[PDB]
């Protein structure tokens, strides 16, 4: 009552009711910031003048039955409520000794430092000038890469149910944890988001790229040394990015080749889960930076940076400007080519797979570049794109060959992808076309020399290959794409910005776990993910499915999400198969009533194929999974078709395939009983109009829901009355 | 809020708006809100034309996911003229009267145009403005807000229960999400019925009448000024104003070869004087070798058992005046100091400090005698001599040096406790405790190290004093204490201090005192050192020699930040270290395996540090360390904002120096001007003047 | 380098000129926010303190 | 560069609240006529105004304060109460 | 904190419910519970000046 009646004295005073009555809840957090601001009266001093004196210390008054006033040798501790600090070591002596050794889940994250720091094996000290490397990484050892915002909404949920906001493993796994072994709600709030916020910042480190690295930065690395230090265990989210990175490779390459690539990545965007969570919450709140992420947040309207994308290599400009000026020119090898050269004066620095470099350009003529990388064929390969941008006549009569260079979807390549893909393979003509000059080696800069070797008086016209790395600076900048309808994306300026003509470096292991539910990815997961991934989508839209069966079947048949499957059945008695199930389909339709559904969901995705007039039947349908043929009855259970009679559950290969909060009605209505907490699991019989404080603020009536409410197809069929 | 509406919508809606704002040129990137509303108003449409369909009769139904109407046009989401096409036709089918204002949805059921408007603010007065814009004609208004609140018109409600409730809850969240992200700008914006515009700042009178008198001298009105910089033209002014200036103007470079560095120029007058708080070559040890283990020890009777331990105390005979002011009362408060510390038999209660009398002497050694007293000018308006002073220019003296000399010095004590660190299992925990200790090692027996913690335990003990004796004049004991080369606790005692007045409400508020330092120094030797004190010939020591005990004894006054700069000594010995850390890895960051027990461990390696015989004496790795140790110590405590001034000048010309002496051909612009300022810092102070000398002696050291 | 007396040469209305080409073409109310301070920086007074 | 560096500060401007203004060092408070913490500063400074009519900063934004402080010298009197 | 409602009745809000729970699941007195009952009314009266 005690609140209740501060309230009361509180509203009392005009001046302090006012701000009580007209300042709302949204603007408490600027009316905390109003202070006195008295407090730096020397605190060092002031704490020491404290310690001096006897009792400085503030507790409770449950001490008085908790430890006496006399110690063993009868000093006091007490006062009236101030307390020696003697009592405090006393309390630590012999105390309340209680089962609470449960701490080590909460402060989980120390002791994962003292963990590494245990087994973390050391190395020598090899001293060196260390040039400073300037990355972006983040500090946060295992924080399943959750933002400040849905990670303080798991904390609100975990800590404070009862308030929490108007909106998920981990808010499971640590409510059941910590259930009723709480220790201080706002400790507990601050540990845990300590745990599992994400942090990525601009740091300047000498090799150090994982979060264990980072964190015992001022061990490894000081002013002009370095530590070989290893800790042993990598973190969680240094590796969950790369799936994501794998993903968007795979979905690009795969929709490039597709009719319409832009509406076949957006699909696959939408039908795609990373590790539970769907893939476009991720892409708009996920700050990696990668050409073919870049390409799916723009192809769904989100911003990326102003970095272009050649070679593999991405761009920034540092300074200068450009104009168009189109120009023809004719190659090495008497061949046509019309080109966009850029003109006038630019500044560029590139940054790369395992190299970078610092551009400044000319008007078709590369003035001077300085590169830096960490293999041979690396520092190569950006000298090559790097001279492939130059524009220089020197590589464009250095052109040996008809240029005849198609994408994977037969496509004819820009002729500056032209040269980058000519020159990339064979290049020790450009080398030594191109040309020498000397030297001095100031400030620690080697040159190279066409037999790709280091020298300290002779390089290349205008080059420079730097020794302990190339200042790597990564600004940040968002700017609105312009996406196409083939996944090429340009700036508002008119500039190309990236395509997914550069994209595939590496193939994919994906460290975490996978899941493509579209159409047309059922192909990496082996020809096995075929049929229990058909099945799955046939279970999951067998209610629509039902009806379109028994009207028009013709159009459910050619349904293009059956292709995959199409392909696993020989080529050679595809069209028998498909008019043997269209024909007992038929005679299930005109016998009315006779037909069970366990049959229909067995053998529909053959009628998919063109059908052709057999006169012949079949009891046993083959389909070639690794080369291996795998049958599929048509009457009782098959290893690829087990039905289980009893549980009703459809299991394909062993594999499982299917079987067959609230919402405002308005503000708080006096009728419907008093408020409620957020704590109403008994939803009351599930009809339930009741009136329930939300969050910190107000009250509002609520009722339950009845369907889903998702981001299915329905936003996507909201175009069914546009476009008419 | 650009980049969180791409969140919290589907592509779609995104590109639908984009398209719709670029109807009348509207700019997304300054009209932020109206994008947010306008991808609100789709969303809102779209959730409220979803999931109805109408039956074989004249009913509403919901669906999921065989062949059906949708009971419900959209409007807004298309192009106006189809939009406008649309509208005619459902119009000349249905012969209802069209509306002129363009509505966002018409409803088979009830044949009424439904348009919608989501607010910010309270929804009777939106649907009042709508009313009185839409009135007397078949036009149904439904009106939804942030809150929850809903309004039809005439409580006619146009929809189901649940699919209204779905919208109202979509709206709160995304309130609150825009409302924690502290983007809920849009509640200024909206607030116009015409939920487009976006926050004007006016400027009304007298401040424009400012801005019209902040413009150069071309312009009237600040208008024209922004119409002529918007239209702006790169001619090559800065060529014509160049051409137009004077030649004069230049940075001419003088160069710099190793003649024309001349030595600085030193002030010539009477000798220097000592302000050194307290003395520091001169003052005497009174030992006790007492463990009574410390700290919590009372500092009083420490000094009295100090006292217990002399025997000798002659008539005080005075020698060395002040030159300027009552002499006699010098020696009258030291009787007192004896009178008091003998009289404590007589308390029948030991007091653990003493408070000094209020006596005559003592209120006048602290200048409490009262001072002209505080009037107002309005009736000292006129007084004969009512008037309201620039040092006077003092040359270098021979004691500084000496000073500084015996502050490098060896001596008998320890005098650090420095903790522990726990085991060292890494190669750089290695090298740096190598480092530290060997520095700990070659620092701790240094008597600059005894000047440091003098320095500590007696500002310490005055400031302690200077907040429970707020009111009377007590005694603070010049204590420090120290560990014997036998490894035994010593308690030492320099002599007394009497505190005035210590009301030090702010920071740089002062309070008097006097200092009463036991030593051995005759002043009559150099008697323009002691200018600020008055000695007493106090006593003869056993010693046998039998040497004659001096007091010196002066007024000063302290501040709270003189005080604690000097609690803080410590930092001391750190600086030192990095000094010295910074040498170890900048002169030898060029090598493989870094020179780190070469640069100590090897006496070859010389330092220069001295000149006796008109020639270099470069001494070992010791002195090195304690000589920069005892020069962080002085600056410390003879800290003056001459000696900044002249450190920051003379590193320039230090800097240059080197530059010229890496053969890096360097220049400069008015030499003259540097020496101006460097001899600007140069009037007073003996550690100034002695750095001057040193720098003098290196650029007389370095070719040049 | 170092530039001597460069905190007094500085002329406010310099710093509203160069602000004004900053707002090039921006609205109208986001010139007439940021060019408030150069302008009360032009008009202002300097208090001399205690005596 | 510009033009981004002025929608970043769009941005600002937009989202700033007044709790920017109080993170500060001392500050002069026309109030008092004295120098005087940020916080407390700003809150004579909050209650003069709502003493008269110049109550727009209770919205929360910093642009609405500065609207207060522009309309405050349009004001022929402006009275500090004790 | 997020919230539309002013501070004042949003804390009897909270007052009032948890009155109601520690009175009727956990265990508070009866005259208590309609004293701070009334209390939070005379507050939400107040509130109307």
């Amino acid at each position: 009552m005690e609140r209740i009646k501060e309230l009361r004295n509180l509203m009392s005073q005009s001046r302090t009711r006012e701000i009580l009555t007209k300042t709302t809840v949204d603007h408490m957090a600027i009316i905390k910031k109003y202070t006195s601001g008295r407090q730096e009266k020397n605190p060092s001093l002031r704490m020491k003048w404290m310690m001096a004196m006897k009792y400085p210390i503030t507790a409770d008054k449950r001490i008085t039955e908790m430890v006496p006033e006399r110690n063993e040798q009868g000093q006091t501790l007490w006062s009236k409520v101030m307390v020696s600090p003697l009592a405090v070591t006393w309390w630590n002596r012999n105390g309340p000794m209680t089962s609470t050794v449960h701490y080590p889940k909460v402060y989980k994250t120390y002791f994962e430092k003292v963990e590494r720091l245990k087994h973390g094996t050391f190395g020598p000290v090899h001293f060196r000038n260390q040039v400073k490397i300037r990355r972006r990484v983040d500090i946060n050892p295992g924080h399943a890469d959750l933002s400040a915002k849905e990670a303080q909404d798991v904390i609100m949920e975990v800590v404070f149910p009862n308030e929490v906001g108007a909106r998920l493993t981990i808010t499971k796994e640590k409510k059941e944890e910590l259930q009723d072994c709480k220790i201080s709600p706002l400790m507990v709030a601050y540990m845990l988001e300590r745990e599992l916020v994400r942090k990525t910042r601009f740091l300047p480190v000498a090799g150090g790229t994982s979060s264990v690295y980072i964190e015992v930065l001022h061990l490894t690395q000081g002013t002009c040394w370095e530590q070989m230090y290893t800790p042993g265990g990598e973190v969680r989210n240094d590796d969950v990015d790369q799936s994501l990175i794998i993903a968007a490779r795979n979905i690009v390459r795969r929709a490039a080749v597709s009719a319409d690539p832009l509406a076949s990545l957006l699909e696959m965007c939408h039908s795609t889960q990373i590790g539970g969570t769907r893939m476009v919450d991720i892409l708009r709140q996920n700050p990696t930076e990668e050409q073919a992420v870049d390409i799916c947040k723009a192809a769904m309207g989100l911003r990326i940076s102003s970095s272009f994308s050649f070679g593999g290599f991405t761009f920034k400009r540092t300074s200068g400007s450009s104009i168009k000026r189109e120009e023809e020119l004719l190659t090495g090898n008497l061949q046509t080519l019309k080109i966009r050269v850029h003109d006038g004066y630019e500044e560029f620095t590139m940054v790369g797979k395992r190299a970078t470099a610092i551009l400044r350009k000319a008007t078709r003529r590369l003035v001077q570049l300085i590169v830096s990388g960490r293999d041979e064929q690396s520092v190569a390969e950006a000298i090559i794109v790097a001279m492939v941008f130059s524009q220089e006549d020197c590589m464009i009569k250095a052109v040996r060959g008809d240029l005849n260079f198609v994408n994977r979807a037969n496509q004819r390549l820009n002729p500056m992808h032209q040269l980058l893909r000519h020159f990339q393979k064979d290049a020790k003509v450009l080398f030594q076309n191109w040309g020498i000059e000397h030297i001095d080696n100031v400030m620690g800069m080697i040159g190279v020399l066409p037999d790709m070797t280091p020298s300290t008086e002779m390089s290349m016209r205008g080059i420079r290959v730097s020794k302990m790395g190339v200042d790597e600076y990564s600004s940040t900048e968002r700017v609105v794409v312009s996406i196409d309808r083939f996944l090429r994306v340009r700036d508002q300026r008119g500039n190309v910005l990236l395509s997914p003509e550069e994209v595939s470096e590496t193939q994919g292991t994906e460290k975490l776990t996978i899941t493509y539910s579209s159409s047309m990815m059922w192909e990496i997961n082996g020809p096995e993910s075929v049929l229990v991934n058909t099945y799955q989508w046939i279970i999951r839209n067998w209610e629509t499915v039902k009806i379109q069966w028994s009207q028009n079947p013709t159009m459910l048949y050619n349904k293009m999400e059956f292709e995959p499957f199409q392909s696993l059945v020989p080529k050679a008695i595809r069209g028998q198969y498909s008019g043997f199930v269209r024909t007992l389909f038929q005679q299930m339709r005109d016998v009315l009533g006779t037909f069970d559904t366990t049959q229909i969901i067995k053998l529909l995705p053959f009628a998919a194929a063109p059908p052709k007039q057999s006169r012949m039947q079949f009891s046993s349908l083959t389909v070639n999974v690794r080369g291996s043929g795998m049958r599929i009855l048509v009457r009782g259970n098959s290893p690829a078709f087990n039905y289980n009679k009893t549980t009703k559950r459809l299991t394909i290969l062993g594999k499982d395939a299917g079987t067959l909060g609230f919402l405002i009605l308005g503000k708080e209505d006096r009728r419907y009983g008093p408020a409620l907490s957020i704590n109403e699991l008994s939803n009351l019989a599930k009809g339930e109009k009741a009136n329930v404080l939300i969050g910190q603020g107000d009250v509002v009536l609520v009722m339950k829901r009845k369907r889903d409410s998702s981001i299915l197809t329905d936003s996507q069929t909201a175009t069914k009355r546009i476009r008419m | 809020m650009e980049d969180f509406v791409r969140q919290c919508f589907n592509p779609m809606i995104v590109e639908l708006a984009e398209k719709a704002m670029k109807e009348y040129g509207e700019d997304l990137k300054i009209e932020t809100n109206k994008f947010a509303a306008i991808c609100t108003h789709l969303e809102v449409c779209f959730m409220y034309s979803d999931f109805h369909f109408i039956n074989e009769q004249g009913e509403s139904i919901v669906v999921e996911l065989a062949l059906l109407k949708h009971r419900f046009e959209i409007i807004e989401g298309r192009d106006r003229t189809m939009a406008w096409t649309v509208v005619n036709s459902i119009c000349n089918t249905t012969g209802a009267e069209k509306p002129k204002f363009l509505p966002d949805l018409y409803d088979y059921k009830e044949n009424r145009f439904i348009e919608i408007g989501v607010t910010r603010r309270e929804v009777h007065i939106y649907y009042l403005e709508k009313a009185n814009k839409i009135k007397s004609e078949n036009t149904h208004i439904h009106i939804f807000s942030f809150t929850g609140e809903e309004m039809a018109t005439k409580a006619d409600y146009t929809l189901d229960e649940e699919s209204r409730a779905r919208i109202k809850t979509r709206l709160f969240t995304i309130r609150q999400e825009m409302a924690n992200r502290g983007l809920w700008d849009s509640f200024r914006q909206s607030e116009r019925g015409e939920e487009t515009i976006e926050e004007r700042f006016e400027i009304t009178g007298t401040m424009r009448r400012l801005a019209d008198q902040s413009l150069p001298p071309n312009f009237s009105c600040l208008e024209n000024f922004r119409a002529y910089v918007d239209g702006f033209e790169p001619n090559g002014y800065i060529e014509g104003k160049l051409s137009q200036m004077s030649k004069e103007v230049n940075a001419k470079i003088e160069p710099f070869l190793k003649t024309t560095p001349r030595p600085i120029r030193l002030p010539d007058g009477p000798p220097c004087f000592q302000r050194s708080k307290f003395l520091l070559m001169d003052a005497l040890k009174l030992s006790i070798e007492d463990p009574s283990h410390e700290g919590e020890g009372i500092p009083l009777y420490d000094a009295i058992k100090c006292m217990r331990t002399f025997f000798g105390w002659k008539e005080p005979y005075i020698v060395k005046p002040h030159e300027k002011g009552i002499n006699p009362n010098y020696l009258l408060s030291w009787k007192q100091v004896l009178a008091e510390l003998q009289d404590i038999e007589n308390e029948e209660k030991i007091p653990r400090t003493k408070n000094m009398k209020k006596t005559s002497q003592l209120k006048w050694a602290l200048g409490e005698n009262m001072a002209p007293e505080k009037v107002d000018f309005d009736n000292c308006r006129d007084v004969s001599d009512l008037k309201q002073d620039e040092p006077e220019l003092r040359s270098l003296s021979s004691w500084i040096q000496n000073e500084f000399n015996k502050a490098c010095e060896l001596t008998d004590s320890t005098w650090i406790e420095l903790d522990e660190i726990g085991e060292d299992v890494a190669p750089i925990e290695y090298i740096a405790s190598m480092r530290r200790n060997y520095f700990t090692a070659e620092v701790s027996h240094c008597r600059a190290t005894e000047y440091i913690m003098k320095g500590v335990y007696i500002n310490t003990a005055l400031l302690n004093a200077s907040c429970a004796a707020m009111d009377d004049f007590q005694l603070i004991p010049m204590i420090s204490k120290c560990r014997t080369k036998e490894g035994r606790r010593k308690t030492n005692l320099y002599g007394f201090i009497i505190k005035g007045r210590s009301h030090l409400r702010n920071d740089t508020d002062v309070v008097n005192f006097v200092s009463m330092e036991f030593s051995l120094t005759d002043p009559r030797l150099e008697p323009h050192k002691w200018e600020k004190y008055c000695v007493l010939e106090i006593g003869d020591m056993l010693l046998q020699m039998s040497r004659p005990m001096f007091l010196y004894v002066r007024t000063n006054g302290t501040s709270k930040i003189k005080m604690k700069w000097g609690m803080e000594m410590r930092r001391c010995l750190l600086q030192s270290l990095q000094q010295i850390e910074s040498m170890i890895e900048a002169e030898s960051s060029v090598k493989e395996k870094d020179m780190t027990k070469e640069f100590f461990e090897n006496k070859s390696e010389t330092w220069p540090i001295g000149e006796s015989p008109k020639g270099v004496e470069d001494g070992s790795i010791g002195k090195v360390c304690r000589t920069l140790l005892a020069k962080s110590v002085f600056n410390s405590l003879y800290a003056s904002p001459q000696l900044e001034g002249f450190s920051a000048e003379s590193r320039k010309l230090l800097l240059v120096v080197q530059a010229l002496r890496d053969n890096l051909e360097p220049g400069t612009f008015d030499l003259e001007g540097l020496y101006e300022a460097i001899e600007e810092c140069l009037i007073n102070d003996p550690w100034v003047l002695l750095n001057a000398s040193w720098f003098n002696s290196f650029l007389t050291h370095a070719l040049r | 380098g170092d530039n001597t007396k460069w905190n007094e040469n500085q002329n406010p209305r310099m710093f509203l000129a160069m602000i004004t080409y900053i707002t090039k073409n921006q609205p109208e109310w986001f010139r007439n926010v940021l060019s408030i301070a150069p302008i009360m920086f032009s008009n202002k007074m300097a208090r001399l303190g205690k005596g | 560069i510009f033009e981004n560096s002025c929608l970043e500060t769009m941005e600002v401007v937009q989202q700033t609240r007044v709790d920017r203004l109080t993170q500060g060092r001392q500050t002069y408070d026309w109030t008092l006529n004295r120098n005087q913490p940020a916080a407390t500063a700003l809150a004579n400074t909050i209650e003069v105004f709502r003493s008269n009519g110049l109550t727009a900063n209770e919205s929360g934004r910093l642009i609405d304060f500065l609207k207060d402080v522009m309309e405050s010298m349009d004001k022929e009197e402006m009275e500090i109460t004790t | 904190p997020v919230g539309i409602s002013s501070m004042v009745e949003a804390m009897v809000s909270r007052a009032r419910i948890d009155a109601r729970i520690d009175f009727e699941s956990g265990r508070i007195k009866k005259e208590e519970f309609a004293e701070i009952m009334k209390i939070c009314s005379t507050i939400e009266e107040l509130r109307r000046q």
